[PDB]
């Protein structure tokens, strides 16, 4: 399957996300984002079923943005989670249930902490130091086990991420084309034009 | 179950029900606005028949329907609510399927559209509100104004007032707006409105609330003083003559 | 066909005004008053009971202070039947909130939630809108303390002090003459007591006739609690702020 | 056909009353007495079997009624009325909350419940409110013995004791000088025969009297043994002649 | 009297009248004139079509519901297109599922129990336009005269509009003349419109105002206006 | 299991001419190795000078022609009896047959 | 009250009249129709300076082959165009063809009687009549350019010129001269803008009146400002020059 | 007060349905029709005013049949009483489906009955506007029915309703008298044909066309059929004869 | 205001003016009616009275068989009457259907009485104008007569009578058991007990009757059956040898 990896340091959360998008016998795309802005503060990256992954995707967040607006305000990267769970819970005994995984990185402006949750299309929600969704995590978290301190900078984490990437790109089959970063903190979302070779 | 045919036509051709519910417009607090030349400002007067409110969690009188546009209206409170909500759900809902924020035009022909289709729907009586949409398109720097009201007619205005004394308020703005140059600061835009809403307000440091939208998504209401900056410099503007 | 019997609850008078709201709110003139007084350090509530009998159960009551929530209260002044039903779907609503997104209900979108309901019944249905007046009591990490309003129309509104019922317009004035941004949760209690004790209908303020109800954040622990006065701790409040 | 009427037959005078409630409630009044006293071991309701002719056989028209093993109503205002919303509090009992809880409701649910149904009479479309008022009486684990009165308007409270109907005025009077809260299930028996005496301008015997309870366990109206914890319905009514025993040393 | 008892179809009025069907019929009266007469191989329809201004058209008053079936109409043009339509469709349904062509006199029985229907209850109006249906089916040629009020008639000929009396007596006088045109179809034509001018007032039935139609033994139901009925005015 | 289709055989040809054109078939109608009839007209004249045949499954040929017969027939009641031009019998047709896109008429059809 | 489609004694709808006299009170719209095309004229009519004229849409486009004009309470036809439009393009869809503008017209016509509280035909949801009656002009191969009126009635009419609004007794009897069998499209939009500046409450000028035509070459365009204010003046010339 | 009679289903203040009784009013104006029950089977027969020479003889045919053994006939407003024979006849088809025998008179008589008392109940539709005559043969014997917008309906030995239903009833009771053993279906038909032309007096004015048919277990085999040609002159001239 | 007349509000006097309305319909077929209970059987008695000599004297009945064990009888205009006697024996099928017993008279009576309320209630049905009149003996509570209103209301009675003459007979037979002491016509056969009531109903109503003025019903174990012209005219007969 796709690459969806997230590693929460000591001020943020990093989400690695590979760029190809395969459709059988050929590679349609080598430059895509697996990934949505909830607000401004809370990022998610998914993979999953073709259709369903980037239509998910945009309901949620077609529903956080009215929230905010709404409200004036922005729910925290836990709401948003306990509410993204609930979507997927909920389809999962429907008629056609969504077949996507997600990670969900936000920085709670206020307790001033990184958060990482992840959740697959049953509703299973976990939240965690990182993670990853598929056959990931059977490569990476081994490293991650060993390598992961809670107060890593972002600096570390990065480095630590490009230790996963290697291994991925060593051992597993399919070629992923790489992958796009985003951090996640106090100031917001970035994307980390530099990976291709850092 | 309930369809009974409440808005209908009289025998000279009058539908009583948008006839009246504009009569609770007029009864509404005062609300007006005037486009600059790079935004658009948008003042409202807080009534005072009460007072020993909480204005930090009570209702304020300018609703942001998105980022880059804002709807301030007159009427009944209870109902202004339920047209700003289907707004902000059209909103994002043409985010999310034409992938560009919708243009204040279209923004405001979708509420009027709702008003509309209450005046000739059965079991439901029209709209006691009346609406000023303003914003700026995406991408776009021009500014835009609009009106609407419960019939369900809407138009863009270079300046206009709606509510209680909007006639009083309106001549103001007749013998004061030039269109060959409007307000060309955010700056004197903001004074030609409080001046406009001081013809009403009567001595209101605190029963007149503006705010200002520029190209964007700039959005922002000032305070108290920022306004009663505005309102001690007007009423020198007069002594000194 | 029934168009004769139909009272048209849902239009509009020649003046742009609701019949039914406005007479609604005319019944509510007549409902026992109720108070609620928000302080630095918390919120008050208090009620006065309408009517009542020696051989009225005054234990087994509670006509017109509702938990909404673990940190929302109202005071009710109207039919209380009507009363009862829109408190019951205000706390399916809360509940429904937190079971979405782990967190409790913020005042303000419950409060709104439950005036679009009664909104709704003025614009639509040809029902009778429901002759009730609430003031909200709540506390929530955004805005800390808030007091609320909404009456029949469906509208509402904060204060820092208000009342509902009979009497609000001299009960207002009171308020709007000792009440102080600086106040202390037990000057409020007080003050309420003062207020309700003025522009009672009764002869004298006796502690069967009344509720009170406290949402105060007591200093030892660090959240918030909701306390109902019971029969007892009534009495005692009366006779400390000295009425007897 | 269809019913066209879905708009409200109860609606807001200029005055600020609900017109219908009013004339629900006049219904009442001139409704036949009743009354319910509370004792610190028990409850009774009692009112009056109003014949309405002496070949109809008043033992098969029960003016009191058990809605559930521990609670029991009693009415004043109109009979049929007063019937159905009998059947239906019996069901709502189960289909919402012994279905799901095990065991039956406590006496201020089920009341409110009652409430709630009345209420919506008063504001659903086409439809009037009840023209009753209902004296619940009842006891749970957690709150011991209580007695509610309910309204058309929807309207409920408890009451240490009361009566409704035709004389209440009076009545209430009455109790308000024999009631304290140290009377035995025994005394307010007394004391409800006597209340009802002043109604009553015939014939005051068991026959013409209806009288029911709610006190202790009857193990011997189970109908079964075998489970320790179900000792029987605490709701009796007392027959014919345990009536007049008590009409005797009156 | 009839003020309150007026208000809606489904009143009855305290003599037995229903004053809104009443009032439908009023629609007709004050609709434009039509005549249609039949002889043993032909029907036709003569219509005076009517016009607003100099500037506005002649409003078409000819309706064709199959190759064997057509109508006019006198009153509500839309209730006309409504009950044409309705019509359209039970022969369609006919020909299709039974492969069998409507009996005229069975379009009759449907539209008087489809008018029917709007006369007994709530909220409805009674159609305020009467018909004139002509066919040549299994039994010959047939005309029909249709009522708001649902009753349906078959005749030799008749008019129904305004004015409509006056033809209406001069066919009840030429009736053993034209019921015996048999296959001379030209002839019925210029009966009707003999029969149409009996009715006239005002102007003479101009090229662009005279409207008529026919149906027969060999003539699928066709419609001709203007340079069409030249040769007839 | 019941299956709601069948193969009647039978083949047709559409050939157009500078300003004429063909649409023949053959008449034989079967059913496996059995003949139901050596005379059962496939081709049809619709009105308009259109000529169809729907060959394929029998009961869906005939369903579908007689479906667009009462089309064309209709096509004249609404727009005051104009002429079906073949283009838009065309068009017409096909969203007669992507109408049952989900269940489809067992057919190969030509005008 | 009474059904909200009832008869009076006269055999007319109640809810159909007063829909009419409303009408009467909405801004002047008129057509012409010619060989050369056919025009639509309205007067804008802003209630205020300060109303941005141009904002103001009484003349729209339902397709390259058809526009119209509204009068009366304009909020009401929005669903009427809406329905038109979609009409005009379902039919291409359908037939891969112009739908032809009397069609396009009878569709808009049926609309209008779906109205009541229940009338037993169908499921006819909309509390009253429309309040505004539309001009629907356009061009098709089989009747040419085409001008028709349609009202709240349900009826429609073709018309070789019309005027609706406030002013129309007034402009129709004027029409009634001045058209004939075979006037020239730059006649027309003159005669428009004529009669136009004779029944408006105000002196015509570019801005709060507007014209459109509808040629077969070129299909629906609407005049801009710029174009339309030459009209205007040479009216001003023809008009003193005698 | 008043107003009893504006709405359909309203008790008046002596228990009296005002609209039922104008819906008879519009029955009474209408023609006149009877039905004879004989022997073994029963006639009805019914006046049709020629309003013009436009009518087309043997065409515009008032008597009905539900189902193949059932004969009816109504007098008041036309479509009212084939919109009652709409449903009869699809109440017959409900039933023989089911039960497989044709449906039995006195059960279709009910059909009617309920069907048309129906009709009275509620204020959103309007009474039956006709009174009917029908029956048939069924496994026991003949019946004769007819049925009143008031959904009242009774076992008849003749019946007779419309304009001259006075006249009628006279004739029918005198032949209810002078033939206790019974009369036989062909003595019906020309007894029938007569008491029309008779109580055709009431509305002399006009020129009429008559209408008869029959069910009888021996002439029609137990079969409603019309009274066509030879048959029916026999009984036109029955009554011409004796009509001086 | 004055439309609390015409459907089933409530008056400011708290009255529901179409409930009273529809008891005076229950009296416009001008048809007296009374019941009683054997030691071991139910026997109604209804006047019969046809006015047109066209009618069929044999479809003209104000009683009927509901279902194989109960009988009711109908004061009241007879399309009400058809009306409710229709519902009351679908609700007395579908009840052994549901409950595999035959529906008990009381529990008949108590249901169509439930439905009667909800027309009190609900406004666009209006009450029907008929008082229904139940027997049947009980497979448990024996001979039995239950009577139901416009109103809603109903009850079980040792013996009643319904119609414009109803408090002649009820006096009557009222004061028949304050003698009597016992609550019902202590007979062994159903033939003395129809003719027990026959009489007192002759006593009460002052007036004879012939073999087609009367109309009874006998209720017993395991049947309801009506009497025809003749087992009746045997009745008269008997009651005649005695006065």
């Amino acid at each position: 399957m796709d690459i969806i990896l997230g590693i929460r340091v000591q001020d943020s959360v990093i989400l690695a996300s590979s760029k190809a998008v395969t459709r059988g016998i050929s590679v349609l795309k080598d430059s895509d984002d697996k990934t949505r802005q909830l607000s401004p503060h809370t990022l998610m990256s998914f993979a999953g079923e073709a259709g369903d992954t980037v239509q998910f995707a945009e309901y949620i967040q077609a529903n956080i943005q009215l929230y905010s607006i709404r409200e004036d305000y922005e729910l925290s990267p836990q709401a948003v989670s306990s509410f993204v769970r609930q979507e997927l819970a909920k389809s999962i005994r429907s008629r056609r249930p969504y077949q996507v995984n997600v990670l969900i990185g936000g920085y709670d402006k206020k307790k001033n902490k990184p958060e990482l949750y992840q959740i697959d299309y049953l509703g299973t929600k976990v939240e965690l130091p990182y993670g990853a969704h598929g056959y990931s995590g059977f490569y990476t978290f081994s490293l991650l086990d060993h390598h992961y301190r809670p107060d890593m900078t972002t600096e570390e984490g990065l480095d630590l991420l490009k230790l996963c990437v290697q291994e991925l790109e060593k051992r597993m089959p399919m070629d992923f084309k790489g992958v796009i970063v985003k951090i996640v903190d106090k100031d917001g979302i970035r994307q980390v034009d530099d990976f291709q070779a850092q | 179950g309930y369809d009974r045919a409440l808005s209908i036509f009289s025998p000279d051709g009058h539908i009583f029900q948008v006839e009246y519910a504009l009569e609770a417009v007029k009864r509404g607090t005062c609300a007006v606005g005037v486009k600059g030349k790079n935004c658009v400002v948008l003042g409202c007067e807080r009534r005072s028949t009460l007072k020993l409110q909480d204005t930090r969690i009570t209702p304020s009188k300018v609703s942001k329907i998105d980022s880059h546009v804002v709807l301030s209206f007159s009427g009944l409170n209870a109902d202004s609510r339920i047209l700003i909500e289907k707004a902000r759900v059209e909103a994002q809902s043409h985010r999310l399927t034409l992938e560009d924020p919708v243009t204040v035009e279209y923004l405001t022909r979708y509420v009027a559209g709702v008003q509309q289709r209450y005046t000739q729907s059965g079991g439901v009586r029209p709209f006691g509100v009346s609406t000023l949409i303003a914003g700026f398109d995406p991408r776009d720097d021009e500014p835009k104004l609009y009106q609407t009201e419960p019939s369900g007619i809407y138009s863009s205005w270079s300046a206009q007032t709606i509510g209680r004394n909007s006639k009083t308020v309106r001549e103001f703005l007749e013998k004061n707006y030039d269109r060959k140059e409007p307000p060309a600061t955010v700056e004197e835009c903001v004074k030609l409105t409080v001046r406009s809403l001081l013809e009403v307000v009567q001595t209101g440091a605190k029963n007149i609330e503006i705010t200002v939208v520029k190209p964007d998504s700039d959005i922002v209401a000032l305070s108290s003083e920022e306004i009663n900056q505005y309102v001690t410099q007007i009423e020198q503007e007069k002594q000194e003559q | 066909g029934s168009r004769r019997y139909d009272s048209r609850t849902t239009i509009f008078s020649p003046e742009g005004r609701l019949y039914q709201v406005e007479y609604a709110l005319e019944s509510i003139s007549h409902a026992g008053t109720a108070i609620g007084i928000m302080a630095s350090d918390g919120i008050v509530l208090a009620a006065e009971r309408k009517v009542t009998s020696t051989l009225l159960e005054q234990d087994t009551s509670t006509e017109k202070l509702y938990k909404l929530n673990d940190k929302i209260a109202v005071a009710v002044a109207g039919l209380t039947a009507d009363a009862e039903i829109l408190i019951n779907t205000a706390r399916i609503h809360a509940q429904n909130y937190l079971k979405t997104y782990n967190e409790d209900i913020p005042v303000e979108i419950l409060v709104r939630r439950l005036s679009d309901i009664k909104q709704g019944y003025t614009q639509h249905g040809g029902l009778r809108p429901f002759g009730v007046s609430f003031i909200y009591a709540g506390y929530d990490d955004r805005y800390g303390y808030q007091l609320y309003t909404s009456n029949p129309s469906g509208n509402y509104t904060g204060w820092k002090a208000i009342s509902v019922g009979a009497n609000t317009s001299a009960a207002q004035t009171l308020l709007q003459m000792d009440y102080k941004d600086d106040m202390k949760v037990d000057d409020a209690i007080e003050l309420a007591l003062k207020t309700l004790s003025k522009t009672t209908d009764s002869s004298a303020l006796t502690y069967d006739r009344l509720e009170f109800a406290t949402i105060r954040k007591g200093a030892n622990d660090g959240e918030v609690y909701q306390k109902i006065f019971k029969p007892q701790e009534i009495k005692d409040i009366l006779v400390k702020t000295g009425i007897t | 056909m269809t019913d066209r009427y879905s708009f409200s037959l109860t609606t807001f005078s200029p005055s600020g009353k609900l017109g219908q409630i009013d004339y629900a409630l006049t219904a009442v009044k001139q409704g036949v007495t009743s009354l319910g006293i509370k004792a610190t071991n028990g409850v009774v309701i009692a009112t009056e079997k109003k014949s309405s002719s002496p070949l109809a056989m008043s033992e098969t028209l029960s003016k009191v009624s058990l809605l559930t093993p521990d609670i029991g109503a009693v009415y004043s205002g109109m009979g049929p009325d007063y019937r159905v919303l009998v059947d239906k509090s019996r069901k709502v009992a189960h289909t919402s909350y012994k279905r799901i809880y095990g065991e039956y409701p406590p006496t201020k649910l089920l009341v409110s419940e009652v409430a709630k149904i009345m209420q919506e009479a008063t504001q659903s479309g086409g439809v009037r409110p009840f023209g009753v008022s209902l004296l619940i009486a009842g006891h749970d684990e957690f709150n011991g013995f209580s007695l509610y009165q309910v309204d058309p308007s929807g309207s409920y409270f408890p009451w240490k004791a009361t009566a409704i109907g035709k004389g209440s005025v009076a009545a209430k009077t009455f109790l308000e000088k024999r009631w304290n809260d140290e009377l035995e299930l025994e005394d307010a028996i007394h004391i409800a025969l006597l209340t009802l005496k002043e109604s009553v301008e015939g014939e005051f015997n068991g026959d013409t009297i209806e009288l029911a309870i709610i006190g202790d366990e009857n193990p011997d109206l189970l109908g079964y043994t075998g489970i320790p914890t179900d000792k029987g319905p605490r709701f009796r009514k007392l027959t014919s002649q345990e009536i007049n025993d008590r009409l005797e040393a009156l | 009297f009839r003020n309150n008892y007026d208000g809606d179809t489904v009143t009855f009025s305290p003599t037995g009248r229903l004053f809104q069907v009443e009032y439908a019929l009023e629609a007709i009266k004050q609709g434009s004139v039509t005549v249609g007469l039949r002889s043993n191989t032909h029907a036709v329809l003569v219509a005076l079509k009517r016009n607003a201004d100099e500037l506005s058209s002649y409003q078409k008053k000819i309706i064709k519901c199959d190759e064997h079936m057509g109508l006019s109409l006198a009153g509500l043009a839309p209730d006309a297109r409504v009950l044409s339509n309705y019509l359209r469709q039970q022969c369609n349904y006919s020909s299709l599922v039974f492969n069998r062509k409507l009996a005229v006199e069975r379009a009759g029985h449907l539209l008087c129990d489809k008018a029917q229907k709007n006369t007994q209850s709530y909220g409805g109006r009674p159609y305020g336009v009467g018909l004139l249906i002509i066919g040549y089916d299994k039994s010959g040629a047939h005309l029909l005269e249709f009522q708001p009020s649902g009753n349906v008639t078959e005749l030799y000929g008749t008019a129904i509009g305004a004015r409509s009396q006056g033809a209406k007596t001069y066919l009840e006088r030429t009736l053993d003349t034209f019921i015996k045109i048999d296959g001379n179809p030209d002839e019925l034509i210029k009966a009707g419109v003999e029969a149409i001018s009996q009715s006239l007032r005002d102007e003479s039935l101009t090229v662009d105002n005279l409207s008529i139609a026919i149906v027969g033994k060999d003539t699928p139901f066709t419609i001709y206006d203007g340079e069409a009925v030249a040769k007839y005015i | 299991q019941f299956n709601p289709y069948g193969d009647n055989g039978g083949t047709i040809l559409g050939i157009a001419g500078e300003d004429f054109a063909v649409l023949a078939g053959d008449t034989r109608n079967i059913t496996d190795y059995s003949i139901n009839s050596r005379y059962e007209p496939k081709v049809f004249d619709c009105g308009d000078n259109i000529v169809m045949s729907a060959n394929g499954f029998a009961a869906d040929g005939d369903a579908l022609v007689k479906r667009f017969k009462n089309s064309v027939k209709w096509y004249h009641f609404d727009h005051n009896d104009k002429k079906l031009s073949i283009n838009s019998a065309a068009r017409n047709i096909q969203h007669l047959l992507y109408g049952k896109r989900f269940f489809p008429y067992y057919v190969h059809t030509i005008i | 009250d009474r059904g909200v489609s009832t008869f009076s004694p006269e055999g007319r709808l109640f809810q159909v009249e007063y829909s009419l006299e409303a009408i009467k009170l909405g801004s002047t719209a008129i057509g012409i129709a010619t060989k050369e095309g056919v025009v639509l004229g309205v007067e804008k009519r802003a209630t205020s300076p300060l109303l941005e004229s141009d904002s103001i849409e009484k003349i729209v486009e339902i397709d390259r082959h058809i526009g119209c004009a509204m009068s009366g309470l304009t909020a009401d036809a929005r669903s009427m165009i809406e329905h038109a439009r979609t009409a005009a393009v379902t039919h291409n869809l359908y037939y891969d063809e112009d739908i032809n503008v009397e069609s396009l017209t009878q569709s808009v016509c049926d609309l209008a009687l779906r109205f009541g509280e229940g009338a037993s035909g169908e499921e006819r949801l909309m509390s009253r009549p429309f309040g505004v009656a539309l001009l629907i002009a356009g061009h098709d191969a089989d009747d040419g350019y085409q001008l028709f009126h349609a009202e709240p009635s349900g009826t429609f009419y073709r018309y070789n010129a019309k005027a609706i609004g406030s002013g129309s007794e007034g402009a129709q009897a004027e029409l009634l001269n001045e058209w004939h069998s075979s006037l020239t499209l730059k006649e027309a939009e003159l005669l428009v803008l004529k009669i136009l500046k004779q029944v408006m409450e105000e002196k015509l000028d570019e801005n709060n009146a507007q014209l459109s035509c509808i040629t077969k070459q070129d299909g629906f365009k609407i005049y801009d400002n710029e174009k339309t204010a030459e009209l205007i003046k040479e009216l001003k010339e023809k008009e003193a020059a005698e | 007060g008043t107003g009893y009679d504006l709405s359909n289903s309203v008790f008046s203040p002596d228990g009296r349905n005002f609209q039922v009784e104008y819906a008879v009013k519009a029955v009474e104006n209408g023609t006149t029709s009877i039905g004879i029950k004989c022997n073994d089977g029963v006639v009805f027969a019914v006046e049709k005013l020629i309003t013009s020479k436009l009518l087309v003889p043997q065409k515009n045919v008032k008597i009905q049949v539900v189902d193949r053994h059932i004969g009816c006939v109504y007098s008041g407003l036309i479509p009212d009483g084939r919109h009652l024979v709409n449903r009869g006849r699809e109440e017959a088809a409900s039933f023989k489906k089911l039960y497989k025998t044709p449906i039995p008179i006195p059960a279709f008589a009910d059909r009617l009955g309920q069907y048309v008392q129906a009709h009275t109940l509620y204020n959103s539709v309007r009474p039956f506007g006709v009174s009917t005559i029908f029956g048939g043969v069924d496994k026991n014997g003949a019946h004769l029915y007819m049925l009143e917008p008031s959904g009242s309906y009774w076992g008849y030995k003749g019946a007779a309703t419309g304009k001259g239903r006075q006249s009628a009833k006279a004739e029918l009771e005198k032949l209810v008298d002078h033939h206790p053993e019974g009369l036989s279906a062909r003595e019906a038909v020309k007894q029938a044909a007569k008491i029309i032309y008779l109580a055709h007096e009431d509305n002399k004015e006009k020129d009429f066309e008559l209408e008869i048919s029959w069910c009888s277990l021996s002439e029609t085999n137990g079969l409603h059929k019309f009274v066509k040609g030879d048959l029916l002159q026999e009984a036109i001239d029955f009554a011409q004869k004796e009509i001086n | 205001a004055g439309y609390d007349r015409h459907i089933t509000i409530f008056s400011p006097e708290g009255r529901l003016y179409q409930v009273e309305y529809a008891f005076k319909a229950t009296n416009q077929t001008n048809i007296n009616s009374l019941a009683v209970r054997g030691k071991d059987c139910t026997v109604v008695i209804s006047q019969k009275k046809v006015p047109d000599k066209l009618l069929d004297p044999t479809t003209v009945s104000y009683i009927f068989c509901i279902s194989r064990t109960i009988g009711m009888v109908v004061n009241g205009p007879i399309p009400d009457a058809r009306n409710a006697a229709l519902r009351a024996k679908a609700e007395a099928a579908e009840f052994r259907y549901k409950y595999g017993y035959d529906m008990p008279c009381d529990v008949l009576a108590k249901r169509m009485a439930n439905l009667s309320q909800i027309y009190t209630q609900r406004a666009y049905m209006r009450p029907l104008g008929v008082i229904l009149t139940f027997v049947s003996v009980d497979e448990e509570l024996g001979p039995s007569i239950y009577k139901t209103d416009p109103a809603g209301y109903y009850v079980g009675y040792k013996a009643t009578a319904t119609g414009p003459k109803q408090q002649e007979i009820t006096t009557n037979l009222e004061n028949h058991f304050k003698k009597s002491k016992i609550d019902h016509i202590n007979e062994e056969s159903w033939e003395k007990v129809v003719e027990f009531a026959i009489t007192h109903m002759i006593d009460a109503l002052g007036t004879e009757f012939s073999k087609n003025d009367l109309e009874v019903g006998v209720a017993t174990k395991d049947k309801f059956f009506t009497l025809s012209a003749e087992n009746i005219e045997e009745r008269l007969v008997a009651i005649a040898e005695q006065d």
